[PDB]
């Protein structure tokens, strides 16, 4: 309720600013007289969406260190780093990080 | 299939505490010491009998033993505890460590007292 | 009764998908697809998933649906089933998610492998030749 | 009371943003041996009102060709985003108070990009659609490593609640803790903002830059919570709020001095800046505040 | 170049070593919030049990105020084959009631902040 | 089984129907599996909160990646056939026949 | 590609066919299959050429049209039921979209149109992975869950299946074609003895790949995939040619050969159950089939058709290259009907 | 001087002073002059019904002592 | 030795960032099977109750189970304190 | 198919997760947790045909809680009923569920 009036009033007032600053220099009158497609910028965004599913992984991390098996947790979370690290490394060494 | 029995509106009327949680954040400490039987047989019976119907006196009694506790607290050291809960009322998260003063005037004056 | 939350929400969910359904010029597909996206998240965090819901509106929209606009562009009843109790002193979807490496060991493994074959794939596939 | 704590929350962010403004000239050319606008205005103080209102008054040009529907969401999304994400931040007492506060902060800026791809699609150029797909590839790229810094930074707060963080750092600021994190985040805030040396990129114009700014002082007053946590007295917060003024203002004006002092990178530089230097670095100090609480017995409370 | 990291490497051991003592602390005030909890803890369980079984007779009352016109209806007639208690689901509890508190019991905890 | 799980299974449903419709844009393809993927999410969500079933908190999350993952590779063959013809058509993927 | 990134997708794709296999929980089955289709694309796009790239786009795009179903299924079962352990559904329908999902993956009729076309895109090696080893999964979840199959749907599909096979397979000139109408008859064939029997279904998808296998390594060496290419091989390697044949006769379900073991068998178990007139159908849309098996004999080995002037150098060269499984897997798909009993080790 | 950036500055540090104390005193005004109590993990939430409850006014704020006892 | 201390004295120049990089991750992997604290953490975090203690029914056979918190019998936190 | 390597090697990787009942972290109850913990019982060894149709009174539970579809029904009854008395006059709400009553802790 909060939340949602709070975002209805920023969404409102920024609407408001936009349309009366719009509108405000057309009330008068004034004169009113390709295919490239490089391949590098998919391949940036797909290793920036690759690693935001790695991201989403340890999101639960702060609260995972509460669980009384401190190894296991910490062995699982070390291994996700180093895959992370790994698919890194695999992605420079084939000139996946060259323009 | 079947019907669903519940106790009367006379069955669940009780003297109840209507002191705010405040005031038994307070309290806590001491009230876990000194009323822990009744609290361990009302917990114990509702873990093992798994139905609210068949705990209710246990209830009763927990009710009652607070209802001392308080009483206790209000006939030897009012004073003592009214600052003391004032302090823990005044925090939103309700700290122990914010008014850790206050906690040591009670705690002199119930040893002495009771 | 604010007039079943809820359903508002699921019906603007299903109005979405019937607008980005229609396929037309796939940017409006997507900006609907975005709507209907934040419309769930919405329905996720009123019931309750604020660390799903999050999820949700952080890494759909904001890496994946982003993704497919960078190619594009590039390119030419409710209230009543709820519980009674309480939690305790913790939330039990962060508990419960924040299991998975205590608990979900062979998880963690299969979807780290997976996501670093993705890897691997994506680079192969795009390689040319 | 609470719509008036919104206004209270808003008016005085956007008065913030127009003066910004002024105070970023004055101070360029002060380290430039010139003065900044001091005419309009006993001290230069009437500036931002006169631009503010030659902006509004002057004619927009709509490209009388582009899409009309997201030629006007763009600077929509952008303002509300920016307005937005300063109702997590804890003052030291937050407008709307979030469990997971951080996290909502983070998808915020996520969605900030949609504004940058809207307004350079609907351009109809194709220079000004690669620009754009520029600045997207840039923001995507630096918001990864600015997840994984926060991520390794909270595991020292123990969740996700910006409060939490002033009760971190009750005795101690973090930058301490992890001076090296805070050096990769300033960066990668200054990247994200698309702030000089990173900086490669009527109405609408000032609606996003108004944009802009704001997310240049919320990102400095997320910086100071986060890095540098003020003394809380609960029976006083107007000393914390002060203190945490002061270090945003700081914090900008060591925005403005990094514009002046530097030359900016080309593209191919900062991708390889990012993606060969902070991302091994960030993986690496992840790992290593992943182990240090455990190594040292020193894990926060609260699960 | 030597001097520079070892003044790096000393600041971060001594914010871990205060961060240790910081976070030990901080473990401590929170196992004697809990302690204060559990201390608590039976009381509100007898008063959520009384005001459970209060609503229910309620309800119950009500229902048979109500359903004395429907031929074939019981008067508190369960749906479950077994005889053990079933924890009430929400709608059980506040059906007959007022929306305020409806919507109370449903979002309260979830629209505060 | 409430209006809600309903709504969300026609919501599934409607973007199924728009995928196998195929009038064009291939990238209108990816974005009905998309839907569908987030239908599923928002449904599976719902009914392990509703049941408190604590452990399985984590399989939205997992559902998503790997779908995520799925989508990756969906533009990379989307870019990759683009390559070839300049354009996503549908019609363009005729070489191959019965 | 580079051999250690091949044998790492090979393995992957064998590690997702084997996480399907082992595992207890439908998410770790709704996994594997992501596992494996990821693992999947590169092994059909490992030569590069339009054709493979839209085989590999239109494989995608099935197969996770049939994952995305198969999830729903999942969820929808957990929603009336709220258990994750592989098992009878118990729920009408979320068995349907199970099986859907289930006949999308195999290629099953109506969903058989991408088989032939995928196949013929991609390469030989390819395609005898893609006939052999993708239908492993989907399969034994099929028999992990035959009890709750719907016995008229499954029947149906089936029928369907064999005679889209039979007719489709008796216009087609290129081999892989052929290879994947065959693909679909078989699969019919498969499918229509579940509700029955899964152990039947086992023995035919093992008589299947191996034939499959010895065809493919046969076609791999007689490096042929039209009908003219492979007429040329008897004026180079005549043997071949002979084994080829009786490989063809044997996937044509004529005895004594190995392919007549599980029609025979699965039209056995059949008639326990009273079903008379399915099996019936079932064999004689099997004749056209053998039809085009026949056809294809007749233009290999049975009949001398002619060659180029240039082929003479081809006789100074033999391959480098040499399968180990080849005659094994000839002599398993032609004369293994005397073992027939020993399908009681419920292989 | 460099001083005659400081009225600017100035301003602006006035401007970010006055969301949040205005918070403060909000936080102050709506709940009977204490700090917002804060509600996370369904515990303490609880404790803010049950003072809502037992207020008799439907303010959790207002809060009953041990003169309530009796 | 000479060759691997050759190594690394020619990526410590122009790839310094890489070699901090590898050292702190190694570090990370290696010094928390070492380190004496882990088992204090472990302690510290089974000390931690979120949940109520439900009490056993006695039956005449318990002498390590406390009857009263006050008790000298059961788990201490003395450890806890001096740390 | 189905080979069981788990319980050939003893492994565990994914049965922890198929269940209600089995080892929650914190030991947090399912709402359902009473009812499948019943109806597994009642059908443990039993086989499939014999647990489909002898444990049918349990599966009927743990789907009604599941689902709560009769519960439904039944307020849903009560509350038109209600609702046409109250429209046709003759039955009025006490205080207690017009939000007049005094609340208790
Ligand atoms: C034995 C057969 C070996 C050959 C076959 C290998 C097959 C492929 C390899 C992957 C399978 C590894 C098996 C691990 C299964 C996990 C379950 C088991 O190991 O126990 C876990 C032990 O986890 C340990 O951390 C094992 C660590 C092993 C994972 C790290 C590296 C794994 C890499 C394997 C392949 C990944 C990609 C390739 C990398 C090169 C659980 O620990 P615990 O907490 O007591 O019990 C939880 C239940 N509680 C909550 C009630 C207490
Ligand atoms: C056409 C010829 C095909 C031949 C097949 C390939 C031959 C090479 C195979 C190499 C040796 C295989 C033996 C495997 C060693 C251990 C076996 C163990 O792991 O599996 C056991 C069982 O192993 C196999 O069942 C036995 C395979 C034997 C296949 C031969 C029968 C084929 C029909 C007769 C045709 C003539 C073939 C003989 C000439 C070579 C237990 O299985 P179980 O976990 O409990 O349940 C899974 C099966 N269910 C689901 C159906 C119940
Ligand atoms: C815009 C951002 C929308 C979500 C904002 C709030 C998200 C959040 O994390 O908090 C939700 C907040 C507090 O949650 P906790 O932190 O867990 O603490 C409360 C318990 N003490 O509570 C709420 O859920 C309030 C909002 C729920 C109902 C409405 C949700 C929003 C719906 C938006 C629909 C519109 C979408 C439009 C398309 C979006 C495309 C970018
Ligand atoms: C809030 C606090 C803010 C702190 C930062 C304030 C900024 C001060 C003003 C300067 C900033 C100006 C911004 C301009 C951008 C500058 C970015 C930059 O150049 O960094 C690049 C730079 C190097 O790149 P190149 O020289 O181009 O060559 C690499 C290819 N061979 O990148 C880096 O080095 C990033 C490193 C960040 C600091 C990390 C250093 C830590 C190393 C040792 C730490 C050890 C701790 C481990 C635990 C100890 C256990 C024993
Ligand atoms: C066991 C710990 C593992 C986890 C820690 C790692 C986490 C994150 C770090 C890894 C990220 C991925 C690394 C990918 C490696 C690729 C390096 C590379 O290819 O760069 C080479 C050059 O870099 C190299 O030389 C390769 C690595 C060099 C060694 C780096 C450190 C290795 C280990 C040193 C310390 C080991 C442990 C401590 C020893 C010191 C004493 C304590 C070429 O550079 P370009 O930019 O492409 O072009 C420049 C030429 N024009």
């Amino acid at each position: 309720m909060n939340i949602m009036l709070t975002l209805l009033t920023n969404v409102t007032l920024a609407s408001l600013l936009v349309l009366i600053a719009f509108w405000l220099p057309q009330l008068n009158a004034y004169s009113e007289k390709r295919l490239p497609f490089s391949m590098k910028f998919f391949l940036v965004a797909i290793t920036f969406l690759l690693f935001d599913l790695e991201i989403a992984l340890l999101l639960p991390l702060p609260w995972a260190s509460q669980t009384n098996n401190l190894k296991t947790m910490l062995t699982m979370a070390l291994f996700l780093l180093i895959l992370l690290a790994a698919s890194l490394a695999y992605e420079w060494t084939q000139k996946g990080l060259e323009w | 299939p079947g019907i669903v029995e519940l106790p009367t509106l006379e069955d669940l009327k009780v003297q109840e505490v209507k002191v705010s949680s405040s005031v038994l954040k307070a309290a806590a400490h001491h009230y876990g010491a000194q009323c822990d039987k009744p609290n361990k047989e009302f917990m114990l019976c509702r873990w093992e009998e798994k139905d609210p119907r068949r705990c209710l006196e246990e209830g009763k009694l927990v009710n009652q033993c607070a209802l001392d506790f308080f009483r206790q607290i209000k006939r030897h050291c009012a004073e003592p505890f009214t600052e003391y809960w004032t302090c823990i009322d005044y925090s939103g998260l309700q700290l122990f460590r914010h008014c850790r003063k206050q906690q040591a005037k009670f705690d002199e004056c119930v040893l002495d007292k009771l | 009764m604010t007039m079943y939350i809820a359903f508002i929400l699921s019906t603007i969910f299903v109005i979405g998908f019937v607008g980005f359904s229609s396929k037309p010029s796939p940017i409006y597909g997507g900006l609907g697809l975005i709507v209907s996206g934040g419309v769930g998240c919405g329905i996720v965090l009123n019931f309750g998933g604020s660390f799903l819901g999050l999820m949700v509106f952080l890494i759909y929209l904001g890496g994946m649906l982003v993704v497919f606009g960078y190619t594009t562009a590039m390119a030419t009843g409710d209230w009543v089933i709820y519980d009674t109790g309480d939690s305790g002193f913790f939330s039990e979807e962060a508990m419960g998610i924040a299991a998975l490496y205590s608990y979900g060991t062979w998880l963690v493994i299969v979807t780290g492998w997976s996501l670093l074959i993705g890897v691997v794939v994506i680079m192969e596939i795009t390689r040319g030749n | 009371m609470f719509m008036i704590n919104i206004l209270s929350l808003i008016i005085p962010i956007l008065l913030a943003v127009a003066f910004l403004t002024l105070v970023e000239r004055k101070v360029l050319g002060y380290m430039q041996l010139r003065k900044g606008p001091n005419v309009v205005g006993p001290y230069g103080l009437l500036q931002p009102i006169a631009d503010a209102l030659k902006l509004f008054t002057k004619e927009p040009l709509r490209p009388a060709t582009s899409s009309i529907s997201m030629f006007i969401i763009a600077p929509i999304l952008a303002l509300s985003l920016a307005l937005t994400m300063w109702v997590p931040l804890p003052m030291p007492y937050p407008l709307i108070n979030m469990n997971l506060g951080v996290l909502f902060m983070l998808a915020m800026s996520s969605l900030a990009v949609y504004s940058i791809l809207w307004s350079g699609w609907a351009s109809n150029s194709k220079y000004a659609l690669i620009g754009a797909l520029r600045a997207v590839a840039q923001t995507i790229s630096y918001e990864v490593t600015l997840a994984i810094i926060l991520l390794s930074v909270l595991l020292m707060n123990g969740s996700y609640t910006l409060s939490t963080l002033i009760t971190t750092q009750e005795h101690i600021w973090m930058i301490f803790t992890s001076w090296p994190l805070a050096m990769m985040w300033f960066i990668s805030t200054l990247a994200e903002t698309n702030r000089a040396p990173f900086d490669l990129t009527a109405g609408p114009f000032a609606m996003f830059f108004m944009a802009e700014y704001a997310n240049i002082i919320m990102m400095n007053a997320f910086t100071a919570i986060l890095f540098l946590g003020a003394s809380h007295d609960p029976h006083t917060p107007e000393l914390y709020t002060i203190n945490f003024v002061l270090k945003t203002l700081a914090l900008t004006i060591t925005f403005l001095w990094i514009r002046a002092s530097y030359p900016r990178f080309r593209y191919d530089q900062l991708m390889h800046l990012l993606w060969k230097s902070f991302l091994p670095l960030t993986l690496a100090l992840c790992m290593w505040h992943i182990s240090l609480p455990i190594m040292t017995a020193s894990i926060p409370p609260q699960s | 170049g030597y001097s520079m990291f070892a003044v790096g490497i000393g600041t971060l051991l001594f914010g871990y070593w205060s961060m240790m003592k910081w976070n030990r602390e901080r473990r401590r005030l929170q196992i004697e919030d809990f302690e204060a909890r559990i201390a608590l803890m039976p009381l509100f369980q007898a008063e959520k049990d009384r005001r459970v079984l209060q609503m229910l007779r309620e309800n119950l009352e009500e229902e048979a105020i109500i359903m004395k016109d429907v031929p074939d209806w019981k008067v508190g007639e369960s749906v479950f084959h077994t005889t053990r208690w079933v924890t009430p689901m929400m709608g059980e509890l506040y059906g007959l009631r007022t929306n305020e508190e409806i919507l109370s019991a449903t979002y309260g905890f979830i629209w505060y902040t | 089984m409430p209006l809600v799980y309903m709504n969300i299974i026609m919501a599934f449903a409607i973007a199924l129907a728009g995928l196998l419709m195929y009038r064009s844009h291939l990238m209108s393809s990816l974005l009905c599996l998309e839907g569908m993927m987030l239908s599923l999410f928002i449904m599976s969500t719902l009914i392990i909160l509703n049941t408190h079933f604590t452990l399985a908190n984590m399989m939205p999350i997992i559902l998503l990646v790997f779908a995520a993952c799925e989508a990756a590779l969906g533009l990379s063959l989307l870019v990759m056939v683009s390559n070839t013809y300049g354009t996503d058509y549908v019609q363009n993927l005729n070489l191959l026949q019965c | 590609m580079n051999p250690i990134i091949y044998t790492t997708l090979i393995m992957t794709v064998m590690s997702g066919t084997m996480l399907v296999m082992i595992s207890s929980h439908w998410l770790l089955i709704w996994i594997g299959f992501e596992m494996n289709l990821l693992a999947m694309i590169p092994v059909l796009m490992k030569n590069f050429n339009p054709r493979a790239t839209e085989a590999a786009t239109k494989y995608f795009l099935t197969q996770a049209t049939a994952s995305m179903m198969l999830m729903m299924a999942i969820i929808i079962n957990l929603l009336y039921s709220g258990q994750w352990t592989i098992t009878k559904m118990f729920n009408p329908v979320a068995m349907t979209m199970m099986t859907m999902a289930l006949a999308m993956k195999l290629g099953l009729s109506p969903f058989h149109f991408w088989v032939p076309e995928v196949t013929q895109g991609i390469s030989l090696q390819a395609g005898l992975l893609l006939l052999t080893w993708q239908k492993l999964a989907p399969l034994s979840v099929l028999c992990q869950i035959s009890q709750s199959i719907n016995p008229n749907l499954m029947l149906t599909m089936a029928m369907l299946s064999i005679l889209i096979g039979g007719w489709g397979g008796l216009n087609q000139t290129q081999l892989r074609k052929i290879m994947a109408y065959s693909s679909i008859a078989h699969m019919g064939w498969m499918t229509a003895v579940l509700p029955y029997n899964t152990t039947m279904t086992i023995l035919n998808l093992l008589i299947y790949i191996t034939m499959t296998l010895a065809m493919f390594m046969l076609l791999i060496h007689s490096s042929a995939t039209t009908t003219l290419s492979l007429s040329h091989t008897w004026n180079k390697m005549p043997v071949i040619t002979s084994l080829m044949m009786v490989t063809l006769l044997s996937m044509g379900g004529l005895p004594p050969l190995s392919g007549f073991m599980p029609k025979w068998m699965i039209i056995q178990e059949m008639t326990k159950n009273e079903s008379i007139i399915m099996p019936t159908l079932m064999a004689m849309t099997a004749l056209l089939n053998l039809y085009f098996y026949m056809r294809l004999a007749y233009s290999s080995s049975l009949t001398m058709f002619p060659s180029t002037n240039n082929m003479k150098m081809k006789w100074q060269f033999e391959h480098t290259k040499q399968m180990k499984l080849l005659p094994t897997m000839i002599v398993l798909s032609t004369l293994v009907l005397p073992m027939t009993p020993a399908l009681s080790s419920l292989n | 001087m460099w001083f005659e950036i400081l009225p600017g500055i100035a301003v602006m540090a006035a401007c970010l002073f006055i969301p949040g104390m205005a918070t403060a005193h909000i936080h102050k005004f709506t709940n009977g002059g204490k700090e917002k109590r804060v509600a996370h993990f369904s515990y303490q939430w609880n404790l803010m019904e049950r003072d809502r409850r037992i207020s008799g006014v439907n303010r959790y704020h207002v809060t009953k002592g041990l003169e309530n006892i009796d | 030795a000479g060759r691997i201390a050759s190594f690394l004295k020619n990526a410590w120049a122009k790839e310094p960032v890489l070699v901090a990089s590898f050292a702190i991750g190694g570090l990370a992997i290696i010094l928390p099977s070492l380190s004496p604290y882990t088992n204090y953490a472990i302690r510290i975090n089974r000390a931690t109750p979120y949940n109520y203690p439900v009490p056993l029914r006695d039956d005449g056979n318990m002498p390590d189970v406390p009857s009263h918190p006050q008790d000298p019998q059961g788990p201490s936190l003395e450890w806890l304190k001096n740390l | 198919p189905f080979f069981d390597v788990q319980k050939r090697l003893g492994l565990d990787l994914d049965r922890w997760m198929t269940i209600q009942s089995a080892e929650q972290p914190h030991k947090i109850p399912g709402r359902c947790h009473a009812f499948e913990k019943e109806w597994i019982e009642c059908a443990h060894g039993i086989g499939g045909i014999r647990a489909e149709k002898e444990c049918k009174i349990e599966f009927d539970d743990f789907v009604e809680c599941l689902l709560r579809q009769k519960t439904m029904k039944r307020l849903s009854a009560i509350k038109r009923q209600r609702d046409k008395l109250i429209k046709e006059g003759k039955y009025t709400p006490p205080p207690h569920h017009l939000g007049k009553e005094d609340p208790r802790p």
